[PDB]
DNA sequence: ATCAGAATCCCGGTGCCGAGGCCGCTCAATTGGTCGTAGACAGCTCTAGCACCGCTTAAACGCACGTACGCGCTGTCCCCCGCGTTTTAACCGCCAAGGGGATTACTCCCTAGTCTCCAGGCACGTGTCAGATATATACATCGAT
DNA sequence: ATCGATGTATATATCTGACACGTGCCTGGAGACTAGGGAGTAATCCCCTTGGCGGTTAAAACGCGGGGGACAGCGCGTACGTGCGTTTAAGCGGTGCTAGAGCTGTCTACGACCAATTGAGCGGCCTCGGCACCGGGATTCTGAT
């Protein structure tokens, strides 16, 4: 058969999700989330549908945003590879707690 | 009831530019957000400029000065220039 | 005219742009230019983005401005783009950028 | 109905496929778990504020618009939803 | 010889509340007036957004509340809010 | 006055000036100017406090700026809140990272 | 008259601010960054005397630039 | 004798951070201050509290900066902070593009 | 080198629903005239800032010399990517129920606004000590051995 | 570790400028008191939010095998730190001179406030053409032989 070699399909995914603008968490899960964080804050709490939506599009830009920043840290460690210790650097620079 | 927008404006400019070429629901909203940023953004920094200075009052120099702040070169400069050019012709008339 | 837009020769509603500023709280009182001034920024603005929108459109072969050409408008002119360094906009999505010690040699 | 564990609804794939879109071609295994971290005392801080805004302005429902001004305060503007 | 203001002798009476034995110094002194019209504005402008979301006119005791509960680190605030309420009603005793 | 009034020792009158003068609403309460000069009261003190230490701690009768960032920076949540303030004269926190230090 | 940023007065700064060894070119890159820093908070502090129609910069136009600028500091009248 | 390189190094980051002075002298500083300012206007004049705001603005910036700095040479199994540092730095907080 | 298949790129047809248009209703802007105070301008005032000068004195500098760090190479070990099959629950569009937002409607309380009277807060005054300055001693190192 | 050896901390004597405290004028606050409109509250409808179920399947999970990256070891060459003596301009203390900013009093241009008047702009309704979706086909290139 067929086998593509490693880091073939990242490429290539890459290209994909940078091409199109759709969020990429799951729509139902994300709910669920957001209403348990919000409920552990005061309970009896309705949602806006596009309040959700609102949340998440703010949630995945950031995180995306975030990824970019991570991923000039694992280069700038002469790796490729993104980690933990990558993510971190990259929040005590934008001064995150 | 009335929910009041920039959506007419928006399109006019639009039509005046890109003749032929709609806009989107979620767009047109998009547009009428970054409207809505601006206006408060030179807005308030008019308002402070005005408190700064001893000032009860803002006018088009307030405004002005604001936009030389607020915005990025060529973009300022041009804004500048666009802005008190509709003064004067405002004026006039 | 009637309209002080048009005495301005504007698209903005300049009569929209002073009951703002009032019902605002910026200052106790409101001259008669900064109006005019501000209305007229705010059209070069959404104008100067219109433009690079529906250049953006006119590319990915559409009719229609959708955020995604907004974006692209946006973070394509760094001036724009600086303007907006804070700000996503809903469906906007990056812009296509690899990195290049990912790319294979 | 009670909630519990939600947080590992942001499945490994999604979490994969924002990186993707962030330009990221090799993840380590121990960014998942860091990343549900990350999204955590994301949503904490524009939910305390969008409740806030809930709670100031006396309702038991959060609008689209209590999350905007949430995220305009935490200097995260977005435009698309009001404002 | 214009007679501008500050919060300075505030600052010192509170300083003699907290540490009676001790003393600041000018270059402190201007830190701590400029910390006071800081933390005014911030406050005062969260609030003035507030209202304005509300669609309505009037910067309250309960404005001014929340508006510290969205500008202060979880502790930080509970404690405010606290002595906030209090100097409120202990004053609303007198009259 | 109203500081007495309120037990307060921050001008309640002052700040209701302030308020009015500053252009943050058509109309203001009675209790706020009540209710914010308490906050700003409560939080100098907060800082009058952990400074006052400090220069206990650091051996002076007198509080200079660097006190003040000694203080501030070394509380967790009052750095947050001023996370954006240089101090003037404040220097910084010794902090000497690891792998720096002789092995 | 940049480079009058003197070598030690850069390397005190660092020093400072935990940093142990120096390269070279860090220098020159310090200084294009303090200008950029320094061009930035006087365009936007001139503005405000330009503005205050003064032929004097004070504190104050200083101070409300780097509020501006998210730069706050305290000290020179808040 | 001689001190093994790096261990001045050691005894002088001690000794900044626990002094507050300032450490640019005034007037080369005051002198690139006022050339700075003519380009944007001609015939200007600064208040001596003015450049020290200025000053000090600057300063407690550039020492951040350097901490951040520190931070990605560091992240690079390295000890010495270079440029490249700086741009990362720069870049990650969003300062530079 | 040549060959296959896998993915993407692109094609036409296709069916659906959103943007864009038209029509009519109402609310926010226009118009016009008063009245009052902000701001502008001119006239004087003294304060802050700029300038130049010269003494000792630290700080800048420049080079010297060697060391330890940066960086490039190599090799090992292993984790994280890709794929295929099993598994799980997202998504869709089905309806059903009532909580809650948003619109409405009346009375009155709280605050803005005016005035007149009263000390709290400010510039400014001095005498005084907390603390910058240090010189000799006490210690807590670092590097050589 | 143990050496003597830095350079650093701690000390206790004296000196001096900013602190802190008091003088007394004054301008902002406060008490009196009228006026009304913002917003409280209670009543009423009507969206949209939650909930709940199965038909459908695209996405997730999980294991498996090995490719190629994390990182550990090293090995060379040099780009910095240390540190003597060698060169500059930072700083301090002193006086001189004025541009410019600060304050003061006057007049009118301009902006709030108010009332009566009406099409700009909104929602409510309506339609079809841009484009999202399905499915077939040609173009590319990657990796296996
Ligand atoms: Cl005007
Ligand atoms: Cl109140
Ligand atoms: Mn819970
Ligand atoms: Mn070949
Ligand atoms: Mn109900
Ligand atoms: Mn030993
Ligand atoms: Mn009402
Ligand atoms: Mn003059």
């Amino acid at each position: 058969p067929h086998r593509y070699r490693p880091g073939t399909v990242a490429l290539r995914e890459i290209r994909r999700y940078q091409k199109s603008t759709e969020l990429l968490i799951r729509k139902l899960p994300f709910q669920r989330l957001v209403r348990e964080i919000a409920q552990d804050f005061k309970t009896d709490l309705r949602f806006q549908s596009s309040a959700v939506m609102a949340l998440q599009e703010a949630s995945e830009a950031y995180l995306v945003a975030l990824f970019e920043d991570t991923n000039l840290c694992a280069i700038h460690a002469k790796r490729v590879t993104i980690m933990p210790k990558d993510i971190q650097l990259a929040r005590r620079i934008r001064g995150e707690r | 009831t009335r929910k009041e927008s920039y959506a007419i404006y928006v399109y006019k400019v639009l039509k005046q530019v890109h003749p032929d070429t709609g806009i989107s629901s979620k767009a047109m909203s998009i547009m009428n957000s970054f409207v809505n940023d601006v206006f408060e953004r030179i807005a308030g920094e008019a308002s402070r400029l005005a408190h700064y200075n001893k000032r009860s009052t803002i006018t088009s120099r307030e405004i002005q000065t604001a936009v030389r702040l607020l915005l990025p070169g060529e973009l300022a400069k041009h804004a500048v220039s666009e802005g008190t050019k509709a003064v004067t012709k405002y004026t006039s008339a | 005219a009637k309209t002080r837009s048009s005495r301005a020769g504007l698209q903005f509603p300049v009569g929209r742009v002073h009951r703002l500023l009032r019902k605002g709280n910026y200052a106790e009182r409101v001259g008669a230019g900064a109006p005019v001034y501000l209305a007229a920024v705010l059209e070069y603005l959404t104008a100067e983005i219109l433009e690079l929108a529906g250049n953006a459109a006119r590319d990915n072969k559409k009719t229609r401005i959708i955020p995604r050409h907004l974006q692209l408008a946006v973070r394509n002119d760094e001036e724009l783009n600086k303007l907006l360094g804070r700000v996503t906009i809903a469906q906007g999505g990056v812009l296509p950028n690899i990195q290049s010690v990912l790319l294979p040699k | 109905k009670v909630l519990r564990d939600n947080i590992q609804g942001i499945t490994k794939p999604a979490i994969r496929r924002l990186a993707r879109r962030g330009g990221v071609k090799r993840i380590s295994g121990l960014i998942y778990e860091e990343t549900r971290g990350v999204l955590k005392v994301f949503l904490e801080n524009v939910i305390r504020d969008a409740v806030t805004y809930t709670e100031h302005a006396k309702r038991k429902t959060v609008t689209a618009m209590d999350v905007v001004y949430a995220l305009k305060r935490q200097g995260r503007t977005l435009y698309g939803f009001g404002g």
